[PDB]
RNA sequence: AAUAGCUUCUUAGGAGAAUGACGUAGCAUGCUACGC
RNA sequence: GCGUAGCAUGCUACGUCAUUCUCCUAAGAAGCUA
């Protein structure tokens, strides 16, 4: 059967850089219980597999970012890492693609559940997450469509939709090419069979689907975290017209998402060494370390300084718990210590001197309130640059 | 569980258990309070009695800090330290209390029984913090004395308002006036339970008395009336605000010529606006409160509060104010008290009226432009602290 | 760990072991003193473990009571900390306009609405006395927040418009202060 | 622990052993007392460990019972709350017109939105500006969803009242928009 | 005042393993008192 | 040559104590990313 539900809507309270307020939808439990039981197995199996396209649940510490970056270059021919971003991804995704996502995630229970069972499950998910009865400020409303960001299957559904837009742009760019000027004798045949298998046929063609997918994985390697992509496309092709390009993504978003992705936000790096310009909001540098070269992620310094200087609660403003709230900031800001720009070199030692001063004033106040202190010595290991330098090595 | 040394204003974590109010004492201050006075009960974040089961060494001078738990000499842990040592007592912030020589006076105020003029004449002239402490402890002492006298019982049932009372033979009897109310406990065996509050009045003949209870309960022979308790809260605000002068008038706005029949007082009506606080001595039967209402006119829109100690006095003055002011005036005196009755004019709780007439017991905690206490000859340092605490105004004038 | 009981016993046992290995004793007494050494070491070790446990137990309270006291203190007295910090920063800003409006706001002349920005909008600031008046007012220009305003309609406290002539120290004491001035930005 | 049978036997065994050593007999009694105290301390370890296990076991069981009771209490309370809200909600809806339209429906199925749209007795218009005001709910009566309503109270954003006269094209700025105006079916 | 993922810290518990020490039983070897 | 006994030593099993390690659970406080 089906069970409509009500989902609230709350304003968020957190640092940012644009004066718009972002909302989040907290779905009602009677839906999360069932969705959890239905998807948990597949989801906990996606978040624990290293070395595949969908990279969720792979830390950047302990030599994880370097392994991501060296997997992406799965032996493509003339790399040119690119990117993109969808505008208003959460409020324009058409209903059809959300339904395709839910179907592809429900394509595993080929034997746990029967067919009518799968259909009522999908109808239930549609009426609970897709087109629900939002309750925004003491008064119900009706959502026209578009995903919501508080259910169970959110980041994975986004990853699926993302791969779908990428492959669609790829198909369009391969078809639209003239065809009589493609010099090679293989890819032209490939197009000539693609069109026929697309429109002049009705049933699956597993052999050809396999050939096309291998062609992709050899000229369009990806890396996807729910909408943040990085591609490593062969370049001679992409110039002859045989894989995607930012122009093609603009087109596909123009007739399937119904927005316009201006090319001022699609960075395109042409030197393979220096890594992706910006992925998941962490620029990437190449730093020598231990006789071999590794990639390191480093944040945007203004963000670290802001997160130290402005706190959301009044009790977080004293250096009682800060002696701990600062270790984490310093851990995230370590890689700046190998940057060549000097202020990027200093936003580390700032935190590092501040921790020491904090701890010294702490022992002062404590040895005043009583007169003794026994074994709070281990804190002599947070203000040395060795403990953190351990955190970006590959042993563990 | 910290506070300020009532003598040295440092942070301390101790209190005197034997002293009646248990005030915060700096380390050396408590050492001196405990060395030469019989008071030997000092409470830290936990009490200082030896935690050995059945060990009752309670003199702080005979204990030892053990590991986690203090103890007595016989039950002491293997290693520990003496508590009272080198003129100090081990307390939180041990090193950073200053400690002072106000020890003799504090000892006196702590041990005295107030039965001689020394305590009054001394509390009248000591230090402000010490003054307030003496006031609170005197209140609590007289309150505890209230407990000394005895209970009343019934002897014979006659009617609904004519009863014969029986005093517990051998104890001080209470004065039969409206200012005494008692809870009525009836003992079945098996449900010793209160019946309500009661007050008496000696009629034209004994031992018959006419009385009023808050409830219409049927009085049996198994009933009796026990005095109803009262406590004391601590106060912090000053008694007399430090005096200040100026060269202009601020917050108050003059008038041109209104009410010429209040003429001679204008010369003083200005200096009040010039100074922070002042007083008027009015010989018996003089033009006092005439000056009050006259200044109230002189500064019309300046919000004013009147207060006194006597309910009869505040009633008389609120009536006199009703005589000459726009009304447009409230006397929020008492809703359900004041056995001798008073105003039945306006609100008790709205905090809106310009000229608020109130009594110390029922003062709210609001602000105003000027407040005037009256009849200073009766109120005490405590009452002064309350009237300076609850309110806060620009200028203060006392008349008495 | 000197003052502890078993330090002495284990010390004397080790000392006797030394005195016997140096005294050239036999191997049977050597083994029995080895046993004595073992047992003394055992007892001293167990007691040391117990004491160390008591230490690490005390430190929890010693370091939690402090968090509690400090945190309740900070959370309690905040509405004054914010204002004090505000005025400290505002003195340290070292601007002129702010300083003029602040001094004026000190000695009486406070505005009744958001000072505007554009070159045409309303402003209504009170004036409590003639002294401050002639301090600020001049002809038709009423200087405030370091700008140039024009006086529009002086109003008494009884809604009685007055012109600019009557405002004179000798003529002052017959007006019912405080006036209310309106203006316009130049 | 002390109440165990081994306790007294062990204590008196060590005592009488020390007594016999103070008597200084032949070492066979030393061996016998060693054996006695050995087996005594063995069974003593046995029982001590048993009691040590028993403490933790009983305490686990007891905290478990506390948890069970807590869960059942909260569960019953929440069920009562849910039932109460359901019934007090139900006893409100206008049963007459609802019965009418549903029994009119050919199956007992009617899409939800028309349920309020045709049986509600209220209407909470919300207006963001004088213009849309002019063009939706002017005057004292208006028409919407094919029925005739009438104003009864116009509360602004500060939860105050606003007389129907105040809302005028030149009196727009003083009213803190939006303007939650209720109504009543008629 | 949502879903999910990673990571630093603290406490308690459990389990397991190593190590060392104590005690009981059994196994092996030697020396010697006694008995045949 | 055997056994009883004793001593000494090596080995095995068990039962205690302490130190370390490892892992797992639970509970809590703080940070970052979509
Ligand atoms: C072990 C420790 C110090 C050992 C030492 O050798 N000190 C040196 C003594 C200082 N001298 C030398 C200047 C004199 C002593 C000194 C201060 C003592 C605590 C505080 O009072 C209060 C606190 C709250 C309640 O009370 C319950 C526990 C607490 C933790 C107390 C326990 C214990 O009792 C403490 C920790
Ligand atoms: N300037 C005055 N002219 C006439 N009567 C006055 C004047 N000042 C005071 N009084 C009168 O004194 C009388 C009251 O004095 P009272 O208030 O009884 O004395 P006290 O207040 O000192 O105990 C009133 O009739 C009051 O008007
Ligand atoms: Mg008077
Ligand atoms: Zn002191
Ligand atoms: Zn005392
Ligand atoms: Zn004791």
């Amino acid at each position: 059967n089906v069970i409509p539900t009500i989902t609230q809507m709350n304003l968020k309270y957190a640092i940012s850089a644009k004066n718009r307020a972002r909302t989040v939808a907290g779905v009602s439990i009677c839906s999360t219980m069932t969705n959890r039981q239905f998807h948990q197995k597949l989801l906990k199996s996606i978040a624990a597999t290293r070395g595949a396209t969908v990279v969720i649940g792979t830390s950047k510490f302990y030599g994880g970012w370097h392994n991501m970056l060296k997997t992406v270059y799965s032996d493509v021919e003339n790399p040119h890492l690119m990117g993109w971003d969808y505008p208003k991804c959460d409020r324009a995704m058409p209903n059809m693609l959300r339904i395709m996502a839910s179907l592809v995630l429900a394509r595993k229970h080929t034997t746990c559940c029967s067919l009518s069972h799968r259909f009522y499950r999908l109808a239930n998910e549609c009426a609970q997450v897709l087109s629900e009865m939002v309750m925004c400020g003491g008064s119900l409303y009706v959502k026209p469509g578009g995903t919501s960001s508080g259910d169970a299957t959110t980041a994975y559904a986004n990853s699926v939709f993302n791969i779908c837009q990428a492959v669609t742009a790829n198909v369009n760019a391969l078809l639209s090419t003239d065809g009589n000027k493609i010099a090679d004798k293989y890819v032209r045949n490939l197009q000539h069979r693609l069109y026929e298998c697309l429109y002049r046929n009705r049933d699956v063609d597993t052999d050809f689907v396999n050939e096309f997918y291998a062609y992709l994985r050899k000229h369009f390697s990806m890396m996807i975290l729910s909408d943040d992509a990085v591609v490593c496309f062969n370049s001679t092709y992409a110039s002859q017209g045989l894989v995607a390009s930012i122009k093609n993504f603009k087109s596909v978003l123009y007739y399937q998402n119904n927005v316009f992705m201006s090319e001022a936000k699609c960075w395109t790096e042409t030197d393979l060494t220096k890594g992706p310009h910006e992925f998941c909001s962490q620029h990437t540098m190449l730093v020598k370390q231990g006789d071999d070269y590794v990639y390191l992620p480093y944040p945007d310094p203004s963000r670290i300084l802001g997160a130290g200087c402005f706190v959301d609660d009044i009790v977080k403003t004293d250096g009682t718990l800060m002696i701990e709230r600062f270790v984490s900031l310093a851990i995230d800001a370590y890689p700046l210590t190998k940057h060549p720009n000097q202020e990027y070199a200093d936003v580390f030692h700032l935190y590092l001197q501040y921790i020491r001063k904090l701890h010294d004033e702490l022992t002062g106040h404590m040895l005043d309130m009583y007169s003794v202190m026994l074994t709070n010595d281990n804190t002599s290991r947070y203000w040395e640059p060795e403990f953190y330098e351990a955190m970006y090595t590959p042993h563990t | 569980a910290v506070g300020a040394c009532v003598l040295c204003n440092s942070q301390t974590s101790l209190r005197c258990g034997a002293c009646i109010r248990r005030p915060f004492l700096c380390c050396k201050c408590c050492y001196d309070h405990v060395i030469s006075t019989s008071h030997k009960l000092v409470l830290s974040v936990n009490p200082y009695v030896c935690n050995a089961p059945g060990c009752d060494v309670t003199d702080v001078t005979q204990l030892y800090l053990g590991g986690m738990s203090y103890y007595c000499k016989s039950h002491k842990p293997p290693i520990s330290f003496p508590l009272c040592a080198n003129g100090q007592v081990f307390g939180l912030y041990k090193n950073t209390c200053v400690g002072s020589d106000n020890v003799t006076d504090f000892n006196a105020i702590a041990t005295c029984d107030w039965t001689n003029a020394g305590d009054y004449i001394l509390a009248n002239t000591c230090t402000e913090r010490l003054k307030l402490f003496a006031a609170e402890t005197l209140k609590a002492t007289e309150e505890t004395f209230k407990l000394s006298y005895g209970i009343a019982t019934v002897r014979e049932v006659l009617s609904d308002r004519e009863l014969h009372l029986s005093w517990e033979v051998g104890k001080p009897r209470p004065p039969l006036n409206r200012n005494y109310v008692f809870t009525g406990y009836r003992v079945t065996k098996n449900s010793k339970v209160q019946i309500g509050e009661y007050t008496f009045e000696k009629g034209d003949y004994g031992d018959a008395v006419v009385y009023r209870g808050t409830t219409t309960y049927k009085l049996n022979v198994g009933d009796y009336f026990v005095l109803t308790s009262h406590t004391v809260m601590p106060l912090s605000a000053p008694t007399l605000v430090p005096q200040e002068h100026y060269v202009r008038i601020t917050g108050l706005y003059p008038t041109l010529n209104i009410s010429d029949e209040f003429s001679s007082n204008v010369a003083n009506y200005q200096k009040v606006g010039m100074q922070k606080y002042s007083t008027l001595q009015g010989p018996p039967g003089t033009g006092k409160s005439h000056f009050a209402i006259g200044l109230a006119l002189y500064y019309p829109s300046a919000r004013i509060v009147y207060t006194a100690c006597s309910h009869a006095a505040v009633d008389a003055l609120c009536e006199k104010a009703l005589k000459y002011l726009p009304i447009d005036k409230c006397s929020r005196i008492i809703p359900a008290r004041a056995r001798v009755e008073c105003f039945d004019k306006f609100k008790v709780n709205s905090t809106l009226e310009q000229y608020v007439f109130c009594t110390v017991n029922a003062l709210p905690e609001t602000t105003a432009d000027i407040v005037v206490f009256d009849e200073i000859s009766m109120a005490t340092n405590y009452d002064l602290s309350v009237v300076n605490a609850r309110l806060r105004a620009k200028h203060y004038v006392y008349i008495g | 760990f000197s003052s502890l009981p078993s330090y002495a016993a284990f010390a004397t046992a080790q000392e006797a072991y030394e005195q016997a290995v140096a005294n050239g004793d036999s191997e049977v007494v050597l083994k029995k003193l080895k046993k004595s050494l073992n047992v003394a070491k055992s007892e001293f070790d167990r007691d040391a473990a117990m004491q160390r446990k008591l230490e690490k137990m005390a430190d929890q309270a010693m370091t939690q009571m402090y968090k509690q006291a400090r945190s309740e203190d900070k959370r309690a007295k905040v509405t004054s900390a914010m204002q004090t910090m505000l005025f400290t920063m505002l003195r340290k800003l070292d601007n002129d306009a702010l300083n003029n409006i602040i001094n004026n706001a000190r000695d009486g002349c406070v505005p009744l609405n958001i000072i505007p920005l554009t070159t045409a909008a309303k402003l209504m600031v009170v004036i409590p006395d003639y002294n401050t008046y002639k301090n600020t007012c001049d002809g038709t220009t009423f200087t405030y927040a370091s700008a140039l305003w024009e006086i529009q309609q002086v109003v008494d406290a009884d809604s009685k418009i007055v012109q600019l002539s009557e405002i004179s120290m000798d003529n002052s004491p017959n007006l019912a202060w405080p006036l209310i001035v309106t203006a316009l930005r130049a």
